[PDB]
């Protein structure tokens, strides 16, 4: 059967029970409503996902494709995690955990510091102290 | 459910919610000792079912900021359940029982009446506990148990000392067809060895 | 081990015979506890061919356990051999070919053999030279269709297409064989099969006929009856067209019959065989056969006797019973089968337009007669018949043969004087006299006593024990019948009394006699004496020591006891003060044992012994007695007590100076067993007459004041039948005082103080008041209902029903000054309106009939005030009342209850019919009459007006057919189309909860589909055969997806009807499993809290029982999406079991 779904800025997109079976929070719905955390950009970034990678059995280790699919500005990705955070998924949300963990491979503080945009000075001697260990 | 996670700050709800829940809980057993029989059952099943329908609801509207992050149980059903089973031991059980007692042997006297009215705190009993069933034989189905027998050495003594053994064999047959068609329809499956035996 | 198998292998094979014999014990041995299987199968094939006969048996048994451990291999090798050396030329070679074979096969459970052999036999069975292979082939083939008879996919059609010319076989070995094989091929028996064979046999029917023909129909029948229903119609008349034959074919033609009664029970085409049999009866012309062919006839008289049960009226009315009574002279096998028939019909009599009462009466003379006739006989076996039917004649109602006893008295002397009879002869004649004896009036055996004392009294001596037994019930039954106390009667029977003492009193000593026996001549003793001894006095001081010494034996020691007991409850004066000074600690030294039975019974022989007999009663039998009560009195047995407290009931009242010694141990067991939950009914009755002798019997130490003490001293320092029980006690105790009046007051006080008073002490009092307040007067004294309305304003829920049945006991005590006053508080309080409506129904049960009926019209006038009440409880209350109060005078009350069924409103009928369904209860009752014709009104009124008078008259339908299920019988083909009508989906308050991922449906006639399917419940468990069976079926097979607890009482029902009568259930089982199927496949929607998935559970569990029941019926080859072993439901069939 098709179901709809209602966009944030009021938008129609048409959805499968296929397509939406590995979800779990809208899988509750198809067994329009209002969701203003998403948006029609991630609306079909999420779909087109979900229908290329719908049947599965129950490098880097991940699909090569995702190499690719994944490579937007760090705003989107902003976008991205927190609307998997807020759908539960799990194949998305562990591709996305997996992306990121390598991107923060082996980097300088001050490089990664910079990226995330986000504790020295008084402690930092100590921290070294106390972990060279490794 | 937006503001289910709009909410986190974002850790005390917790003691809101059981304060709320245990409020109500009272509100809804005050209004509850004008009746004790023919009465009380109908009642007591459908507020019990509104209970049951509002924790279902309240477990499917807000199941994630309750114990995701590391850990009374937090689950909202198992909040709802815990308070339902230590809110009951106040005397409205001895008389919820009684009544029960009662329109049980009214029903094996020979007349029939509807059966949801008991069926409805009989799977309150069966699925409270978190099946863990730890209150339920510790003193509902152990006292019941108790009136069973009680009762059944009535019906054979009196049976025994007025009718002929010939009748006798055939309403102990009606009578254990009788429990049979309970343990099967009326209450748990989780009895039939123990109840037989 | 390798080397001990070597080393037997070698030692074995040394041409030696003894060796050989040891060598085959210890294999069998080791059996019981890759190329040694070869070695050893060889050596056995081998040693088939051997010439000796022990180590031959030795190496056949042996073969059966083998195959467990061989390998599977060479199994199909062993096998061709010996099929091979089946054909050979030796017949001793052929029996041990067999013999193994048959061994194989019976310990057989690798399954290529059997393949393997029916292909082999499927040409062996073909024509054939030899017909010894012949006869071997038919047995082993029989012996394959009784042991296998599994898959066979792809085997059956070949084996009968090669059978079926063996048919025609000339030798009848052969034929019987041939037949025997095809009825053990249809019993293990596919889908077809029976058509092809059943075409064959009429296209074969339509030629020169012959016996085989009929006896492999009958014989296929036999074995598999239940699979022709369609080829019958033309199955009789070939039988009826062949049977107007000369010569002497009819015997299998008749055997069909009976055969096929047996088999199908539902067909209409009984009255034809039945005539063609009743015809058939009538053949009268070793040479002659004549004699014998009438045997199947009454064969199958018997089988449409045996199964028809429904239409005794059609059997009676016609000339069938007359033709069977007359048809008596005939040879005796004929007689011994007419007679068996007869017999059988008269035990089917027993019920399970006239009434086959009136029919019967007027066939008794021709019967009386007939047998009469029959009498004049030399035969044991016609006695032995003739007095069988008259005693099932004499059984089956009393009061029978009422008019023929002066007739058939000389027959049964004869039989009993005779010298030439037998012990069973004589046995069932004595059992007829006595029977007839008990169930006819006295009245009809006064003159007859002088003809039959003597044959009696003769009989009471023989050596056998159960003809001396039988002998002495007639005795005493005759010593019964001849003086009746209950009616008067004119006879002297001063002969006979010592002509039965003397038997009586010989037949009472040890002379190495039976332990039977002598328990009769003890009842014997005991009956005579009790109804006949003043005129036995010189013996009577005398004989009754044996009862004394007796009594000490243990295999004689109820009966004695029992005599004992009828001895002294005699209304005739029985002396026994002499004995009783002995007798009684005798008695009382059997107290001690675990023997229920024995403990009532020697109770109540004290019991009646003191009662009767208090003259002389020293103090160390008293001693015993009391100090015997304490192991008597226990909380698991109640009769014993019951019984034991007779004695001092007894005691009280006629021996007032033996109580002083009761206390201590005896008190406090009677306490103890007064609070015990189990005391109701006569036991609370006996307590209130013990404690009303107690009070009035003037003691010391044992008043009222001192006893209410000690009773209240426990309650101020339990469950609720312990409060009720010693309230009863308290009103019994201060009953028999009227003029009570400090305790009156003191009760009072108690009850009116608050400081020092708990609800428990209140509600007892008021309890107590209320019990007392029965039949004594006590509205002389003021200031009364203040205090009582004080004391019932009380917040606990325990203490309004007492306070209720306290304020209902008050007012019954004297109707006419609390009857005003409670209808006026009832017309006046508006708040306590429960506790009012409870006391006016305590009241009304309770009420007298005399002291009631002047006040019938007002009580009305109120109760229909009260019918529209917002308060179910109230108004249930009030239908109660109006039920309750409907059973006395029900000429004027129930006419009036008609009356509103069309002039009242929806509310008034409710109520009305509410009222009404408390009046049926399981007990007959005197309105019992006139409801069964007011019924078909009450529900022909109410068709469908509202869903609550609907639902409220489907639980009034329910509760009547539960009740009393006979009494709406004749009504419910009337009501069958309505109770019908409400059973199917309709949609009328069924709002659709639309909140979002969850639902919930709010269905109000579930109730009114739950209360439906319960009437059709108990309507099947009471009276299944009274309605259409395919109409209930498709209702049953069509309300499934509708609720959860409907989907549980339907898989229940279909469960009773899979071990009810499975007929009716067979024909749509794909109907019924698809439903199943659809919702077993049914997951349930992850992620729904966890309760739901536990009733599935329940769910695929109920479903997996319900389909193993279903499938316990015979017919299990159709396989209709079933072969799904999924991993989801791969163990719930072991959960099931």
């Amino acid at each position: 059967p098709s179901i709809k779904l209602q966009s944030s800025d009021g938008e129609i997109f048409e959805v499968d029970v296929e397509i939406a079976k590995q979800s779990v929070t809208i899988k509750t719905m198809l067994e329009p409503v209002p969701l203003p955390n998403v948006n029609a950009a991630i609306l079909k970034k999420v779909i087109q996902w979900c229908t290329h990678h719908k049947d599965d059995p129950p490098t880097d280790d991940i699909p090569v494709w995702d190499q690719e699919f994944l490579k937007v500005d760090q705003g989107t990705l902003f976008e991205l995690i927190l609307a998997a955070n807020y759908l539960d998924i799990k194949g998305l949300l562990d591709v996305t955990c997996k992306t990121v963990a390598n991107m923060i491979k082996g980097k300088t503080p001050e490089e990664i510091r910079k990226t995330f945009n986000i504790f020295t000075e008084e402690e930092e001697a100590q921290v070294r102290k106390e972990n060279q260990w490794c | 459910y937006t503001h289910v996670y709009n909410y986190c700050v974002g850790l005390e709800l917790y003691k809101r919610l059981k304060e709320f829940l245990k409020n109500y809980l009272t509100n809804l057993l005050k209004d509850g000792e004008d009746l004790m029989d023919e009465s009380v059952l109908k009642f007591y099943t459908q507020q019990w079912e509104d209970y049951r329908f509002s924790s279902k609801v309240l477990n499917g509207i807000c199941a994630y900021l309750n114990r995701h992050w590391v850990r009374g149980i937090y689950e909202i059903y198992s909040l709802a359940l815990v308070t339902w089973r230590d809110c009951l031991f106040r005397p409205l059980n001895k008389q919820v029982t009684n009544a029960v007692l009662k329109l049980i042997e009214k029903e094996r006297n020979g007349e029939t009446i509807n059966t949801r009215l008991i069926s409805g705190v009989v799977q309150s009993y069966v699925e409270l506990g978190l099946p863990t069933l730890t209150v339920y034989k510790e003193s509902f189905e152990s006292q019941f148990l108790a009136d069973t027998e009680r009762f059944y050495t009535r019906e054979s003594t009196e049976f025994l000392q007025q009718n002929p053994v010939t009748e006798y064999m055939k309403k102990a047959e009606a009578r254990l067809l009788e429990e049979q068609r309970r343990v099967q329809v009326y209450l748990h499956e989780s009895t039939q060895d123990e109840l037989a035996r | 081990a390798s080397y001990h198998i070597s080393n037997l292998l070698e030692k074995m094979t040394s041409s030696d015979k003894d060796f050989r014999f040891m060598a085959t014990n210890d294999l069998m041995t080791e059996l019981q506890k890759d190329d040694s299987e070869r070695k050893v199968v060889k050596m056995i094939l081998k040693l088939l061919e051997d010439k000796n006969g022990e180590v031959q048996n030795l190496a056949v048994k042996c073969l059966g356990p083998l195959v467990s451990k061989v390998k599977e291999y060479q199994v199909e090798t062993i096998v061709d051999t010996l099929c091979t050396n089946m054909l050979s030329d030796k017949e001793q070679l052929r029996d041990i070919s067999s013999i193994g074979l048959k061994t194989v096969i019976g310990e057989l459970p690798a399954a290529n053999v059997c393949k393997k052999i029916t292909g082999r036999l499927t040409s062996a069975i073909a024509k054939q030279e030899d017909v010894s292979v012949q006869l071997e082939a038919l047995d082993i083939m029989a012996d394959m269709l009784s042991r296998q008879g599994g898959l066979l996919v792809n085997f059956h059609p070949s084996i009968l297409t090669c059978l079926l010319p063996q048919l025609t076989s000339p030798r009848l070995a052969v034929r019987k064989r041939t037949i025997i094989a095809l009825g053990h091929l249809v019993m293990s028996c596919f889908v077809d099969l029976i058509e092809h064979l059943l075409s064959e046999l009429s296209k074969n029917d339509s030629m020169s006929t012959t016996r085989t023909y009929i006896q492999c129909i009958a014989a296929i029948s036999r074995q598999a009856g239940h699979r022709i229903g369609e080829y019958l119609e033309k199955i009789i008349p070939l039988v009826v067209k062949f049977c107007n034959v000369d010569d002497d074919e009819l015997r299998e033609y008749c055997i069909q019959a009976f055969e096929s009664f047996v088999r199908r029970c539902p067909k209409e085409v009984y009255p034809h065989v039945s005539t063609i049999i009743n015809i058939c009866l009538k053949y009268l012309t070793d040479d002659d056969m004549s004699w014998k062919v009438r045997r199947a006839a009454a064969k199958c008289l018997d089988a449409v006797v045996s199964t028809r049960h429904e239409m005794l009226p059609e059997f009676y009315k016609t000339v069938s019973p007359a033709l069977i009574s007359r048809f008596k002279e005939r040879e005796e096998n004929v007689k011994a089968d007419v007679f068996h028939a007869y017999l059988s019909l008269l035990k089917q009599t027993r019920p399970v337009g006239e009434t086959p009462l009136t029919m019967l009466q007027s066939q008794v003379p021709n019967i009386v007669k007939a047998l009469h006739k029959q009498m004049k006989e030399k035969s044991v076996k016609t006695r032995q018949c003739c007095f069988n039917m008259l005693t099932e004649l004499v059984n089956v109602l009393p009061g029978a043969l009422t008019q023929h006893i002066p007739v058939l008295v000389p027959g049964i002397i004869f039989s009993l004087n005779d010298k030439s009879s037998s012990s069973n002869l004589k046995i069932d004649a004595l059992s007829c006299l006595y029977v007839i004896l008990c169930n006819h009036s006295p009245q009809v055996f006064h003159p007859h006593v002088q003809a039959l004392v003597p044959p009696v009294v003769a009989c009471v001596g023989d050596p056998f024990y159960k003809i001396t037994s039988e002998a002495l019930l007639v005795t005493q039954q005759l010593v019964k019948v001849i003086r009746p106390l209950d009616q008067p009667s004119s006879f002297d029977a001063t002969p006979y009394i010592k002509d039965l003492f003397t038997c009586t009193i010989k037949r009472l000593k040890a002379a190495d006699i039976d332990q039977e026996v002598k328990e009769r001549a003890i009842s014997c003793m005991g009956q005579i004496i009790c109804n006949l001894g003043d005129n036995l006095g010189s013996d009577l001081p005398n004989t009754l020591q044996i009862f004394l010494e007796r009594l000490k034996n243990e295999i004689t020691r109820l009966t004695t006891v029992k005599a004992l007991t009828l001895i002294a409850g005699s209304p005739l004066k029985i002396d026994l003060r002499p004995v009783l000074g002995e007798g009684v600690p005798i008695l009382a030294s059997f107290l001690r044992k675990n023997q229920r039975a024995l403990k009532l019974g020697t109770l109540s022989a004290l019991d009646i012994l003191i009662k009767n007999y208090s003259d002389s009663l020293t103090a160390a039998m008293i001693d015993a007695v009391l100090d015997e009560l304490p192991p008597l009195i226990s909380e698991s047995d109640m009769h014993v007590s019951q019984m034991a407290i007779s004695f001092l009931t007894t005691l009280a009242k006629v021996y007032p100076s033996s109580l002083s010694k009761i206390s201590g141990s005896i008190l406090n067991e009677l306490i103890g067993l007064v609070r015990s939950p189990l005391l109701q009914g006569g036991a609370l009755s006996a307590m209130l007459d013990f404690f009303q002798a107690l009070v009035v019997t003037g003691t010391n130490n044992l008043g009222y004041m001192d006893l209410l003490r000690m009773l209240t001293g426990p309650v101020y320092s339990t469950h609720k039948q312990s409060y009720y029980s010693i309230a009863k006690c308290v009103a019994a105790l201060t009953r028999a005082c009227p003029k009570e009046g400090p305790a009156v007051v003191g009760q009072f006080i108690q009850d009116v103080k608050n400081s020092r008073s708990t609800d428990s002490i209140r509600l007892l009092a008021l309890l107590s008041l209320g019990e007392v307040g029965h039949h004594i007067d006590l509205s002389g004294q003021l200031e009364l209902k203040s205090v009582i309305l004080e004391a019932f304003s009380s917040p606990s829920e325990e203490v309004k029903s007492a306070a209720s049945y306290a304020l209902g006991s008050i007012s019954v005590g004297n109707l006419p000054e609390y009857l005003p006053f409670v209808l006026q508080e009832i017309t006046s309080q508006p708040k306590r309106q429960y506790l009012l409506l409870h006391s006016l129904k305590e009241i009304i049960s309770s009420a007298s009939v005399v002291g009631l009926k002047p006040y019938v019209e007002n009580i009305w006038a109120l109760l229909l005030k009260h019918c529209e009440c917002a308060e179910e409880g109230t108004r249930n209350v009030v239908a109660e009342c109006l039920g309750k109060l409907t059973l006395i005078d029900p000429e004027t009350l129930l006419p009036r209850l008609k009356g509103y069924l069309i002039s009242g409103s929806s509310y008034a009928r409710s109520s009305v019919v509410t009222a009404v369904k408390f009046t049926i209860s399981d007990h007959p009752q005197p309105i019992d009459p006139l409801l069964k014709n007011c019924i078909g009104d009450f529900l022909k009124t109410l068709e469908d007006p509202d869903l609550n008078v609907r639902r409220v008259a489907l639980v009034t339908f329910n509760s009547a057919a539960h009740n009393k299920p006979s009494l709406i019988r004749d009504l419910l083909d009337t009501v069958l189309p309505h109770l019908y009508n409400e059973t199917k989906v309709r949609k009328e308050l069924i709002r659709e909860v639309e909140m979002g991922p969850f639902k919930h449906t709010v269905d109000d006639g579930l109730d009114i589909r739950k209360a439906a399917f319960e009437c059709m419940y108990t309507l099947l468990d009471s009276c299944l055969d009274r309605l259409d069976i395919f109409e209930f079926l498709n209702h049953v097979e069509d309300g499934l997806k509708d609720h959860y607890d409907i989907k549980m009482l339907t898989f229940l029902m279909l469960v009773r009807l899979s071990t009810l009568c499975p007929s009716a259930v067979l024909q749509r089982l794909d109907r019924l499993v698809e439903p199943l199927r659809a919702t077993c496949t049914t997951k349930v929607k992850a992620n729904s809290v966890k309760q739901e998935f536990e009733k599935q559970d329940e769910l695929k569990r109920s479903a997996m029982r319900a389909v193993a029941a279903l499938l316990t019926i015979p017919e299990a080859e159709k396989s209709p999406l079933m072969s799904e072993f999924q991993s989801q439901i791969s163990s719930n069939p072991e959960l099931a079991a």
